RNA sequence: GCGUUGGAUUGUUCACCCACUAAUAGGGAGUAGCUGGGUUUAGACCGUCGUGAGACAGGUUAGUUUACCCUACUGAU
RNA sequence: GUGGCCUAUCGAUCUUUAGUCCCUCGGAAUUUGAGGCUAGAGGUGCCAGAAAGUUACCACAGGGAUAACUGGCUUGUG
RNA sequence: AGAACUGGUACGGACAAGGGGAAUCUGACUGUCUAAUUAAAACAUAGCAUUGCGAUGGUCAGAAAGUGAUGUUGACGCAAUGUGAUUUCGCCCAGUGCUCUGAAUGUCAAAGUGAAGAAAUUCAACCAAGCGCGGGUAAACGGCGGGAGUAUGACUCUCUUAAGGUAGCCAAAUGGAUUAACGAGAUUCCCACUGUCCCUAUCUACUAUCUAGCGAAACCACAGCCAAGGGGGCUUGGCAGAAUCAGCGGGGAAGAAGACCCUGUGAGCUUGACUCUAGU
RNA sequence: GUGAACAGCCUCUAGUUGAUAGAAUAAUGUAGAUAAGGGAAGUCGGCAAAAUAGAUCCGUAACUUCGGGAUAAGGAUUGGC
RNA sequence: AUGGUGAACUAUGCCUGAAUAGGGUGAAGCCAGAGGAAACUCUGGUGGAGGCUCGUAGCGGUUCUGACGUGCAAAUCGAUCGUCGAAUUUGGGUAUAGGGGCGAAAGACUAAUCGAACCAUCUAGUAGCUGGUUCCUGCCGAAGUUUCCCUCAGGAUAGCAG
C-alpha cells in the first residue's frame, strides 16, 4: 500500500517514517513460503489452488471447522470442491470455482481472517 | 524498558476460537 | 496601533538599541534567526536586471575562480 | 561547479538545494536529517572510507581509512563539508605502517595530503606526509 | 459573511403567512387588574413554524356587547371546553393565568410576564415552565428560576399561566434526514442548510 | 545481398527473465500521424513548513484538432 | 614555559555656550520671548537607523524558447 | 393449473431488454455544485460536542431617525462554530491563550487642582480605561522519561527480562473501525464473450467521383525540383517541355499558439509590516 | 391491435410528401453488420464490440445494524392446435 | 474616483398554479389456526409505509482515441448513463443591486462580460516599453573609452565634429 516514504511529525521532536516493504532473495525462499506470509498479493499468482495443502499443514483442522462450514475433508481438492459447492462459487454448469475459493480461502489465511500461529522455541 | 501488561490487549475474537459452531 | 506597533514591541522588549541588524519582517515570532532560516526556501534564486545581466547569484553559485594556496 | 541545483515539488520552481557532485568524507556519525532541513546534498555513492596513502620512503602503498579532513583550500567551507578536492590534507590511519616516534609512543594516526582527482576517478589517492 | 447578511433581512425574513398568530396574554386592565374574567378555550390549533400548540380563548369585552378572541399558548392538561380565569382572584387551577404575587411559592408556571402588560414574555417553548422559588413582599418582588437555570427576580404583578407548555418530548425524537430537517425549517426562515 | 521473432513483469520497466529459430548484433534520419509515463494551469483528499495567505521531501485522484493552397510521393489524361 | 590581546560600523548634519553697544520683530517705546548672525566648548560618548509575505485564481507591456562540433569535435586498454 | 396431437435450424421467433462473480481504498445514505475542459474521497445531510444571550440581552443592518431582520420570537428558542450514520473513541499550567481574587500610583491622554513669572509660558501632585506586577482557569493554547528516597522540590541518591502446550484470564451478548447497505468515485483478479489480435476479407445508406443550379472561408512580401558550401534566393553541380485530374498528409505555409521561462506594471488574499479608520 | 405498461412497431380520424437532384458505386471516411481455427496471446490499461436480457418453476452463499444481500449465485421450459 | 442601469440568463427566500405510465421488495395496523398460566413463539391470510428499487414523461449531461469542428449549434447530434413520489421539476408575481446581492461553498452565478457586472465624465490617464516617423541635391561627420551617486534601475559627467 505505501510506495514512497513520508514523514510524520509527533511531540515536535520525533519524525516517524514508514518504507516500502523489503524482502531479501534467497533460494531457501520457495514460492509456497512467500506465499503464506504477506509480501505477495494472491490475486497475481497463477494456481491458487495447489497451495491449500499448505494452509491445511500451516492450520490445525479444528480452527478451519470453525471458521470454515461442514469439515470432514482429505485430498484437499475436494476441500475446495465442498466449500465451493456450499458456498455457491460454483462455475457454469456446474464445475466448482477452484481458483476463486483458493484464492479467498489464501486471502483469508494471509489477512488474519483465520487463527493461526508457529510455536515459539521451547521453554526454558 | 518499562513492565508489559499482556492481560491486556483482548484478543480478536475471531470466529475459529468460537465454540458456537462445530461440526462433530 | 499603538502598544502592539513594532517599535513598541522593540521598546517594551528593550532590544531597539542594535537597530539596523533586525531581519526584514522582525514581528512579535519569527526572530531574526527565525526569519533567516525560513527566508532561505525563497532565497535561492538569482537576481537579474532589465538586460539582465547576473546582478546576484544564486547560493552556493558564486561562480568564482578562488585561489587554492 | 560542485554545487547542481536540484529543484523539487510538482511545479519545479523552488529549487532551494545543493547537490555535491564530488567525493566527501562525512564521519561515522552521519545520519542524514529530514528531507525538508537538509540543504547541502552529498549522495552516499560518492562517500569515501578507505583513501589510497603511499609512502614515500620504501616506495609502499597501503590503503588505509580515512580518519578526518582538517585543510581543504578554496574557502575551506569545504572542508568543513570534508570534500576531497585534490589539494587537501586528510588524517589517515597509519598504524599499519606502524610508524613509531621516539620514546615508544607508537603512531596510529598521520596527515595525507590526496594526490588524485576523485571526481574522474573512482579511488583516493594520496602521499604520505612523513 | 453570512452572519453579517442576515442583517440586512433580505432573504432571511420569516415566513409569517402560514402563522395563526402572536400568542400573548390578555390585556391588563381592570377586570383582570382587580377581579377575574372566565374564558372559554374554544379550540386549539398547531401554529407553523412553533412546536408548543395554541389555544384559542374568548372573552367578552367588559366595556363592550361582544366577545374577544385570544391566542393562549397552550399548556399541557387543558382540554376543549375548559373554563380559563385570568386575573388576580383567579384559583390555583391549570390553564389559569394569575399575577405571580398571588401564587404561592413553589407554583409551575409558564408565559409568565417579564414586566406587567407585556402579555407573556418568558416560558413560551413547549415542555418550559418556570419556577417561583421566593416570595419578597417588601417591594413586592416574585424570585423565579427560568427554564435555562438561571435565577431572576420580577415585579410581582407579572402574570403567568399555571402549568407547563404542551408539546413536551418534541426534541426527543432524532429527525433521521435532512428532508424532516428541511420541512422544520420551511416555516422558521431561511437558515437551512448551515454551510461551513 | 537477404533475415535479426512470439511473450510475462509499474507495491518501476534507465531493465529483465523463457519459447522457438541459423540468428534473435549494435547504431542515425527522427516522426503535433497516434501516443501511456512529464512537463499539468481555477477541482478534490493525507503529511511537512508557516501564527496566515499558500507551497512543497511526498503521495493519490478528475481534467485545434490541416491541406480545398504549393511542393514531395502513388496512379491517370 | 611559549604555544597568544582584543575587537561593529554610523553624527563632523548631534549636545551646548556669548552677544561689552550685533541686527530684526516692518505703527512709538521697555522687558520676556522668536528669527538671523559672528565668535568659543564638547562630538561619535548620548540614539537609531524606511513600513512585512503569498499568488497554481491571476491580469497586462516587452525579450527568450526546441535541444545535438567554439577549435574535424568521438572509440581498447584506471 | 393439467393431458394428448403437431411444425422445429427457431418458439420473450420483429421491437423489447440485468452480464455475473471474488476483493481493496474512499464517503454512511437520499441529494447538490465549477452553465462552456475537472460530478469527485468535493459540498450538503440527520447524529454528535462547544460557546453568548432572560428583552435596558446576543448576531447584525442603517449617513440617521420617533429606523429595521431574527421577533406573529423567549433557553425543548435564537445566534456562531468543529466533526459528519450505528458501533470504536500515556500527560500541560511547562510555555502561549481565557477570566480577574490581589495590589496602588510604575506607565496617566483630556479635563480638573497647587505653585514661579508683568503674562505668554514653565514646573508640581493626583489620576479613568488600557498597559505593567500579581492569582485561577483541564475536552482546549503544548509540552514529557517514569517510580519512590533527600533541613522543598528548585536541589540531591537509587533502578526496570516473572507469562507456556492452537485460544485467556476478565469485563454488562460482545470486546470492533477488518463496520452492513448504498457509488456514472479509483484499483486487483475469475466464468462467459467476442476481429483487440494472429489477419485480415465482405455487405448495406450518404459522402468522396462526373454532371444541372448556387457558392465561400483560413491564408497570401513573390513563388514553389533537389545535393554540398555559405563563421528559395548567394556560389558550385544534378537537372530542366504546355495544360492537367484523383488519393496524399513528409516539408513550405497557415490553422495553430497557447505552451514554459526572463524583465516591468496591476490586484485576490494574510499577520504586532507602515499610515489611518468603522465598531467597542 | 400487439403487448405488464402513456415501453417499441402497424393501422383509424386528422395533418404532411417539407430537407437541391441526376449517373456509377474508385480509394479513404460517416452509421450499422457478418466470419473458418485460437479466445485478450493486441493495448499503459478487457479502450470499443460481444455476451445474460421478459415471463414461469427449482434454488440461492459470506456478511449484517437482522432491515438487507437477492433478480445473489447456479439450473429447466416458453410456438401452434 | 464620481454619477447612473440591471434577477427576462443565472444564485436564494416568499406568494400563487401546473406535472410526475407500468413493474419488483412487503412496515405498522388487523384477521384465522397451532403452542404457552400469561407476556409471548410459530403457521396461513388482508394491508400498501418506505426522503425503498427497476423502469416511462420530465431534470441533469458520468463515459466515447464517437459525429461536426468558418459545425445545425460561440455547446448541437447518436449510443451510453444518475434519477424519476420527492432536499422533486417548473410557469407568473414579488424581495435581495456591486467591493455589493446571492451561494446544500465550485471562487461558483450576477443577461454569451465576473478572483469583482454594464453606460457617461475626469480621460487623449499613467508609455516604462513594441511599432512608425512623409521631398531632392552638395559639404562636413561620430560614439562606444574615463570620472561620480554603496548599489540594480535612474542616471550626471570628461570625451568624439561643425
Amino acid at each position: 500500500e505505501t510506495k514512497v516514504w513520508q514523514y510524520i511529525t509527533l511531540m515536535k521532536r520525533i519524525f516517524l517514517i514508514d518504507c516500502p516493504g523489503i524482502v531479501p532473495p534467497s533460494s531457501k525462499d520457495s514460492e509456497e513460503d512467500i506465499l503464506f506470509r504477506g509480501v505477495v498479493r494472491v490475486e497475481h499468482v497463477t494456481h491458487p489452488e495447489q497451495y491449500i495443502p499448505g494452509v491445511l499443514k500451516r492450520c490445525q483442522v479444528k480452527h478451519l471447522e470453525r471458521t470454515y462450514e461442514i469439515s470432514g475433508w482429505k485430498d484437499a481438492t475436494e476441500f475446495i470442491e465442498i466449500l465451493a459447492r456450499k458456498q455457491g462459487r460454483l462455475l457454469k454448469g456446474g464445475e466448482p470455482d477452484e481458483s476463486g475459493v483458493s484464492k479467498q480461502i489464501l486471502n483469508d489465511f494471509n489477512r488474519g481472517k483465520i487463527p493461526w500461529f508457529v510455536l515459539p522455541p521451547e521453554k526454558e | 524498558m518499562g513492565k508489559q501488561d499482556l492481560g491486556k490487549l483482548q484478543t480478536r475474537k475471531m470466529k475459529g476460537l468460537k465454540s458456537k459452531f462445530d461440526q462433530g | 496601533g499603538t502598544g502592539k506597533k513594532e517599535k513598541s514591541r522593540r521598546i517594551r522588549e528593550g532590544d531597539t538599541k542594535d537597530g539596523n541588524l533586525r531581519v526584514k519582517g522582525e514581528n512579535f515570532y519569527r526572530d531574526s534567526k527565525r526569519v533567516k532560516f525560513l527566508n532561505m526556501y525563497t532565497s535561492g534564486k538569482e537576481i537579474r536586471n532589465k538586460k539582465g545581466n547576473l546582478i546576484r547569484a544564486a547560493s552556493f553559485q558564486d561562480s568564482t575562480i578562488p585561489d587554492a594556496r | 561547479e560542485m554545487f547542481k541545483v536540484i529543484k523539487t515539488g510538482k511545479s519545479r520552481s523552488k529549487s532551494w538545494k545543493r547537490m555535491i557532485t564530488k567525493h566527501t568524507f562525512v564521519g561515522e556519525g552521519f545520519t542524514r536529517r529530514p528531507v525538508k532541513m537538509e540543504r547541502i546534498i552529498r549522495p552516499s555513492a560518492l562517500r569515501q572510507k578507505k583513501a589510497n596513502v603511499t609512502h614515500p620512503e620504501l616506495g609502499v602503498t597501503v590503503f588505509l581509512p580515512i580518519l578526518a579532513v582538517k585543510k581543504n583550500p578554496q574557502s575551506p567551507m569545504y572542508t568543513q563539508l570534508g570534500v576531497l578536492t585534490k589539494g587537501t590534507i586528510i588524517e589517515v590511519n597509519v598504524s599499519e605502517l606502524g610508524m613509531v616516534t621516539a620514546g615508544g609512543k607508537v603512531v596510529w594516526g598521520k596527515y595525507a595530503q590526496v594526490t588524485n582527482e576523485p571526481d574522474r576517478d573512482g579511488c583516493v589517492n594520496a602521499v604520505l606526509l612523513v | 459573511i453570512r452572519n453579517q447578511r442576515k442583517g440586512a433581512g433580505s432573504i432571511f425574513t420569516s415566513h409569517t403567512r402560514l402563522r395563526q398568530g402572536a400568542a400573548k396574554l390578555r390585556t391588563l386592565d381592570y377586570a383582570e387588574r382587580h377581579g377575574y374574567i372566565r374564558g372559554i378555550v374554544k379550540q386549539i390549533v398547531h401554529d407553523s413554524g412553533r412546536g408548543a400548540p395554541l389555544a384559542k380563548v374568548v372573552f367578552r369585552d367588559p366595556y363592550k356587547y361582544r366577545l374577544r378572541e385570544e391566542i393562549f399558548i397552550a399548556n399541557e392538561g387543558v382540554h376543549t371546553g375548559q373554563f380559563i380565569y385570568a386575573g388576580k382572584k383567579a384559583s390555583l387551577n391549570v390553564g389559569n393565568v394569575l399575577p405571580l404575587g398571588s401564587v404561592p411559592e413553589g407554583t409551575i408556571v409558564s408565559n409568565v410576564e417579564e414586566k406587567p402588560g407585556d402579555r407573556g414574555a418568558l416560558a413560551r417553548a413547549s415542555g418550559n415552565y418556570v419556577i417561583i422559588i421566593g416570595h419578597n413582599p417588601d417591594e413586592n418582588k416574585t424570585r423565579v428560576r427560568l427554564p435555562s437555570g438561571a435565577k431572576k427576580v420580577i415585579s410581582s404583578d407579572a402574570r403567568g399561566v399555571i402549568g407547563v407548555i404542551a408539546g413536551g418530548g418534541r426534541v426527543d425524537k432524532p429527525l433521521l434526514k435532512a428532508g424532516r430537517a428541511f420541512h422544520k425549517y420551511r416555516l422558521k426562515r431561511n437558515s437551512w442548510p448551515k454551510t461551513r
